[PDB]
């Protein structure tokens, strides 16, 4: 069977499912950038913004 | 004019203190060998200012305005006492009595809620 290291490939000629997996990652970054400032706001001080 | 509670009931008018027309700049003229009273005295506030805690390294507080949370329910009102002449001319009020406070409270930017008693007891 394929290798661990080639399970994306196929993906080559599969348009469809490319623009899936794209997706996907793009869900993914969007999600870190939503949960990664909801995180930062959680902890954040705001009362000096001189030292 | 004189309206009834039915006409007020649930608007948030029973919370506002009474006005006078724009054409009351007259004079009321004191007898000092009189005694006078405040029959109603209303109080109705329309901001509040907290002071904010200036770090350590400081330089100066200021006075940040504030979010009321507790709805129209602060007013003071039906408050009453003697209006005193004394002797320099002055006058004085003592108030005797009266809903002379309300609890509150307002919310500072960050969300800290800071209660206080709103009031004029004494
Ligand atoms: C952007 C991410 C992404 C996307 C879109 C795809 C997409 C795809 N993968 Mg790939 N894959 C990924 C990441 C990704 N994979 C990673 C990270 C691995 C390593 C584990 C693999 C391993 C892998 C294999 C072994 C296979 C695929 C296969 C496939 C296809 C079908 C889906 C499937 O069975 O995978 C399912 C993949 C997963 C369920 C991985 C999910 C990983 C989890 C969600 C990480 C979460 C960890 C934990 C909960 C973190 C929380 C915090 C923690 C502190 C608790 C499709 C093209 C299959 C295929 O058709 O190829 C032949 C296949 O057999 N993928
Ligand atoms: C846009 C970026 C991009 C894209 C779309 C691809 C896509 C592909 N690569 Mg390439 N590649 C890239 C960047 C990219 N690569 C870079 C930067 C490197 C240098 C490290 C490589 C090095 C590389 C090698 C050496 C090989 C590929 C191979 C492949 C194919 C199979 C990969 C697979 O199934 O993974 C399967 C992977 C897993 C099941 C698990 C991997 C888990 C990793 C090690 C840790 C996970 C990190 C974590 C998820 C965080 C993500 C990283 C961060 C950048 C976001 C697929 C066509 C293979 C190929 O050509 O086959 C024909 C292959 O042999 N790639
Ligand atoms: C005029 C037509 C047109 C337009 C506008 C685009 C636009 C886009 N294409 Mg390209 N594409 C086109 C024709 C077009 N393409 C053709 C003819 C082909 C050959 C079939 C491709 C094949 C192709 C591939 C294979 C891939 C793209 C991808 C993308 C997107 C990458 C950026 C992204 O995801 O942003 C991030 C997204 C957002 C900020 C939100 C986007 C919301 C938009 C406005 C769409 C709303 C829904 C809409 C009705 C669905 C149709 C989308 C449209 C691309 C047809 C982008 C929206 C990539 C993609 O889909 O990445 C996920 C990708 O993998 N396109
Ligand atoms: C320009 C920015 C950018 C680019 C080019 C990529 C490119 C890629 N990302 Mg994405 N990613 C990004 C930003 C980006 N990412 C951001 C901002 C986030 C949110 C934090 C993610 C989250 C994300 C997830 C969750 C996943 C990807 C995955 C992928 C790979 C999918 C294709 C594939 O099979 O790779 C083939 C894989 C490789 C070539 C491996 C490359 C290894 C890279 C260079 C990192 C080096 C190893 C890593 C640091 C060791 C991990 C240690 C740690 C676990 C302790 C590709 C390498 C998917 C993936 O890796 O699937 C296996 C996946 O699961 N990315
Ligand atoms: C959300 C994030 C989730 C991330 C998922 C986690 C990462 C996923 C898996 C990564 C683990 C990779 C292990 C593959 C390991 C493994 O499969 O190797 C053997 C494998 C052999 O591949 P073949 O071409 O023979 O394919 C046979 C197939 O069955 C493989 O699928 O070679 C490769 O994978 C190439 C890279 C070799 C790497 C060899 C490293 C040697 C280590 C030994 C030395 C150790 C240190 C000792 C010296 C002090
Ligand atoms: C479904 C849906 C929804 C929801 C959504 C959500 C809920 C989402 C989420 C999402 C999210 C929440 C996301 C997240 C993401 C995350 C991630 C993606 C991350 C990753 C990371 C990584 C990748 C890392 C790596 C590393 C480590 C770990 C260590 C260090 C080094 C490094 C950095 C490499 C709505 C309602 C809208 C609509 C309807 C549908």
């Amino acid at each position: 069977g394929l290798p661990w290291y080639r399970v994306h490939t196929v993906l080559i000629n599969d348009p469809g499912r490319l623009i899936a997996a794209h997706l996907m990652h793009t869900a993914l970054v969007a999600g870190w950038a939503g949960s990664m400032a909801l995180y930062e706001l959680a902890t954040f001080d705001p009362s000096d913004p001189v030292l | 004019q004189t309206l009834t509670y039915d006409d007020i009931v649930g608007t948030g008018l029973a919370n506002k203190c009474p006005t006078l027309d724009d054409t009351a700049r007259g004079a009321y003229p004191i007898d000092s060998s009189q005694t006078y009273r405040i029959a109603r005295l209303c109080l109705q506030p329309t901001t509040f200012l907290v002071k904010e805690e200036p770090k350590n390294k400081r330089q100066e507080a200021e006075f940040v305005p504030t979010k009321l949370v507790t709805r129209e329910t602060t007013s003071l009102d039906q408050i009453q006492g003697e209006l005193k002449v004394n002797s320099d001319g002055s006058l004085t009020f003592v108030e005797e009595d009266g809903i002379d406070f309300q609890p509150v409270t307002v919310q500072m930017a960050g969300g800290e809620r800071i209660p206080l008693l709103f009031t004029v007891k004494n």
